[PDB]
Order: C-alpha cells, then sequence, then structure tokens
C-alpha cells in the first residue's frame, strides 16, 4: 500500500485524425513509388564479377 | 582458272528446244539429229526422275560422238544430279570384286539431300571484352542495321579464343551448336598498323537483320553414306578406296534409313546417271550382276558406250552384238549414232577449231574436211592445233592449207601407218 498506476494522454479528434490520416496517405504513396522507382532502377537483376 | 580444253571440252550440252527438238549446230553439237532427240527424251526422265533403274545404250561407229552426246548430256545435267562417268575397264579392282564396284559405281549416283533450318547469328564483332577470375564476358556484334549486345558463356569464349576471332571481324555463330566461322576483315577490321601487319583485305559489313534464319544443305551420296557408316574409320571417301562393305545390315539398313527419311521428308532422293563408256570391258559376272541391279529400287539410270558390234562376250566364247549379252541388252533401249556427212564433218572440224581459238582459212576448211573424209574425224580434229603450231612458227595469223598438208606429210594416221609397216618391225 504505498505504490500506484498513472495513465494520460486521453485524446483522440475525429475529424481533425481524420484529416491526419489522409496527410499520411501522402507519405505511404511517397514511400510506394520510392520503393518502387529504387528498386526498379538499382536491382535491375543481375550479378557480379568475382574477387580473385 | 586454267583448265585446257579437253576433247570434249566444246560441247555445252544437247542443242534441243523445249519441245526437245535437236538443232543443227547449237550449244556446241553438230548433227547426229536421232541419237540427240534420243537423248534428250532420256534426259528429260532423268530430270523427272520418278523411275529408278533405267539403261540406255548408245552403240555406233567410231568417233561418231557417242561420248560426246554423253558428255552434252553431263552438261545439260548440270550440278546438283550425280552424274559419274566410268571406263568399262575401271571396274577390274584387286582389292574389291566387280559386283562390289559395279554397286559402288551405281550408289555413287545417288543423291540424298538432308535440308535443315538452322538459325544463326551474322554481324561484325565490335568488342570482346573477358575477365578471366571460370572467365565470364561480353560482346558487341553490329550490323549495317542494328548494334546488339551478348553475353559469351564459358564454352562460347572457349570456341572464340580458339578461333581467334578479334574487333572488325566478320563472323557467323551457330547458335545452335556454336560454331564460329570468320568470313573476313571488315574496313573497321583495321588493325591500326603500328606493328608487324601484313593483311589489309576490307570487305563490306555483313546487311539485313541481326539475328536471321537461313537454310543449309547437306548433299552426300548414298555411296559416301554407307562408306562413312561400314566402320569407325570414315575417312575412306579421301583416305584411300579401302572397300568392301557387307551387304548386310549396312546397305540394307542405308536403304531402310533413306525410305523412312523420304517419307517422313528428311531427304527424299535425286536421281543420277551412270554413263559406261567402252562398256564391252564388263565381265559375263559384271553383266549378270547388273542384270538384277537395275531393277532395285535405289538405282540410277545408265548409258552405256558402244563401238562393238558381233564380237565375243569378255570372259567366255558366245557371240553376242556388241559384246554384251542378250539378257542385259533386253533391258536397254539401243540408240544408233550414225555416221557424220561432208557438211556434218565440216562444221564439227569449224566448232573445234574455233573452240580452240585457231582461224582457218575458207581453203583450209575444205583441205581438212576432205582429209576427215578421207580419214577418222579424229585425225581430222587432232591436225587442227598441230597444224596453228607451224602457222605460229612462221608468225602467220590463220591456218592455210599448206601448213595442213606440211603437217598430214609430218604426222601418220592409223592405215598410212599399216601401209608403211613393209618391214618385220618385230613382229
Ligand atoms: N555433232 C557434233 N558436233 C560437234 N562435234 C562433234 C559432233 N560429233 C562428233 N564431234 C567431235 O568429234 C570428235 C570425236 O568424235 P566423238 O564425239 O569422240 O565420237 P566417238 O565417241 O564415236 O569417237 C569429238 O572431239 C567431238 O567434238
Amino acid at each position: 500500500r504505498r505504490k500506484g498506476p498513472h495513465c494520460e494522454r486521453p485524446l483522440t479528434q475525429e475529424e481533425l485524425l481524420r484529416e491526419a490520416k489522409i496527410t499520411e496517405e501522402l507519405n505511404l504513396r511517397s514511400l510506394e513509388t520510392y520503393e518502387r522507382l529504387e528498386a526498379d532502377k538499382k536491382k535491375q537483376v543481375h550479378k557480379k564479377r568475382k574477387c580473385p | 582458272r586454267i583448265e585446257r580444253i579437253g576433247a570434249h571440252s566444246h560441247i555445252r550440252g544437247l542443242g534441243l528446244d523445249d519441245a526437245l527438238e535437236p538443232r543443227q549446230a547449237s550449244q556446241g553439237m553438230v548433227g547426229q539429229l536421232a541419237a540427240r532427240r534420243a537423248a534428250g527424251v532420256v534426259l528429260e526422265m532423268i530430270r523427272e526422275g520418278k523411275i529408278a533403274g533405267r539403261a540406255v545404250l548408245i552403240a555406233g561407229q567410231p568417233g561418231t560422238g557417242k561420248t560426246a552426246i554423253a558428255m552434252g548430256m553431263a552438261q545439260a545435267l548440270g550440278p546438283d544430279t550425280p552424274f559419274t562417268a566410268i571406263a568399262g575397264s575401271e571396274i577390274f579392282s584387286l582389292e574389291m570384286s566387280k559386283t562390289e564396284a559395279l554397286t559402288q559405281a551405281f550408289r555413287r549416283s545417288i543423291g540424298v539431300r538432308i535440308k535443315e533450318e538452322t538459325e544463326i547469328i551474322e554481324g561484325e564483332v565490335v568488342e570482346i571484352q573477358i575477365d578471366r577470375p571460370s572467365k565470364v564476358g561480353k560482346l558487341t556484334l553490329k550490323t549495317t542495321e542494328m548494334e546488339t549486345i551478348y553475353d559469351l558463356g564459358t564454352k562460347m569464349i572457349e570456341s572464340l579464343t580458339k578461333d581467334k576471332v578479334q574487333a572488325g571481324d566478320v563472323i557467323t555463330i551457330d547458335k545452335a551448336t556454336g560454331k564460329i566461322s570468320k568470313l573476313g576483315r571488315s574496313f573497321t577490321r583495321a588493325r591500326d598498323y603500328d606493328a608487324m601487319g601484313s593483311q589489309t583485305k576490307f570487305v563490306q559489313c555483313p546487311d539485313g537483320e541481326l539475328q536471321k534464319r537461313k537454310e543449309v544443305v547437306h548433299t552426300v551420296s548414298l555411296h559416301e553414306i554407307d562408306v562413312i557408316n561400314s566402320r569407325t574409320q570414315g575417312f575412306l571417301a579421301l583416305f584411300s578406296g579401302d572397300t568392301g562393305e557387307i551387304k548386310s545390315e549396312v546397305r540394307e539398313q542405308i536403304n531402310a534409313k533413306v525410305a523412312e527419311w523420304r517419307e517422313e521428308g528428311k531427304a527424299e532422293i535425286i536421281p543420277g546417271v551412270l554413263f559406261i563408256d567402252e562398256v564391252h570391258m564388263l565381265d559375263i559376272e559384271s553383266f549378270s550382276f547388273l542384270n538384277r541391279a537395275l531393277e532395285s529400287d535405289m538405282a540410277p539410270v545408265l548409258i552405256m558406250a558402244t563401238n562393238r558390234g558381233i564380237t565375243r562376250i569378255r570372259g567366255t566364247s558366245y557371240q553376242s552384238p556388241h559384246g554384251i549379252p542378250i539378257d542385259l541388252l533386253d533391258r536397254l533401249l539401243i540408240v544408233s549414232t550414225t555416221p557424220y556427212s561432208e557438211k556434218d564433218t565440216k562444221q564439227i572440224l569449224r566448232i573445234r577449231c574455233e573452240e580452240e581459238d585457231v582461224e582457218m582459212s575458207e581453203d583450209a576448211y575444205t583441205v581438212l574436211t576432205r582429209i576427215g573424209l578421207e580419214t577418222s574425224l579424229r585425225y581430222a580434229i587432232q591436225l587442227i592445233t598441230a597444224a596453228s603450231l607451224v602457222c605460229r612458227k612462221r608468225k602467220g595469223t590463220e591456218v592455210q592449207v599448206d601448213d595442213i598438208k606440211r603437217v598430214y606429210s609430218l604426222f601418220l594416221d592409223e592405215s598410212r601407218s599399216t601401209q608403211y609397216m613393209k618391214e618385220y618391225q618385230d613382229a
């Protein structure tokens, strides 16, 4: 009977959250396009030579 | 380039029309219309080639154009069709039987042509990079229309290095087998001469497409097939004529497999002609074997020259026409060559002297036709070359009558030689 728990930060705003995720859509599309283009322009599946 | 003009080098083919109508003096041959028309009929049946084992016998006087008609048929038949010329005395071998030699002669004029569609790559190498660590590299092939790159494999690099192909080189690559063949050096093949170089033969780069599909054809005779299949020594066709293929599966298997090939469309047939000159040399055994060898479906057509008449058959004491037994004479179609008249002998002499590049006068032609009608046409023909040499020696332009007369007095024919043989002459 000395200690006790705590909790805070009860905030979630419906419309502001919708806006926030509609914005995160930008980051998601940027990540997808960046990954796709980087893969296509760097991998170009192939091999290299040996190091003897 | 330099292949001299033999006795039969003047005829380039039978002087026939589209309807097999012999012309008087066209295409080297002169006169002999009936025998030339028969030769043309048999030649048309040959070029058709749906009947096997047919025999013809060109009989006639000595020196009337029998071998001439044979060479004319050969020329009119041209390549891409086997024509084997053999003297009757050539089959008497010491290492192979007469029947085996005749089977060889027959099967040597039967062609088998395999047509293949192997694709290749033709272009001018621009660069051949290769790194040894298995070594790996690349190649840049250029044609006048496009350029491309190829990643070279292990055996590809091996073959390229063995052939020692370099840049600027025009090469062909059989993609199926990887066989390389360099056709020449392109203008780029210039090695920037600064060292011990002694080759500057350039050629235009290959045109068209890079990876084209052309058609190859491999034509070999049944004789070569059975020879190379006889034993592991697959070079007897050039190594030496040591032969004796047993008539066991070897030849029967060649025949059966060629039949299956013809059926499946791999290589069907191209029949041929066998010109047996002086067939009277063949033996009774040879004739008896031919009797049934002409009955085989793989039997090419044969034409046999004949000078003899009613004379004994070799190897026996049977008197038979042409020196051939009636047994074989029955299968043959006989064509008789007639002797040349005055205007035919004169025209033959004219064509011969114009072929051997010798200008004769109008009286030279007359005296030569006289000599050739009194004596053999062959002697008259041989007189032309001898008469041209005296003219060249005296620095003349065209052979006159005095040169021909000097040559006639200088050289002797058989009749005058016999009439001069008045002494014992070591009989
Ligand atoms: N119709 C012809 N036209 C041109 N030359 C001929 C003709 N007939 C024969 N000859 C010539 O006569 C020469 C000898 O005759 P050849 O043809 O050998 O007859 P054979 O074979 O009967 O001896 C040959 O060199 C040939 O050129």
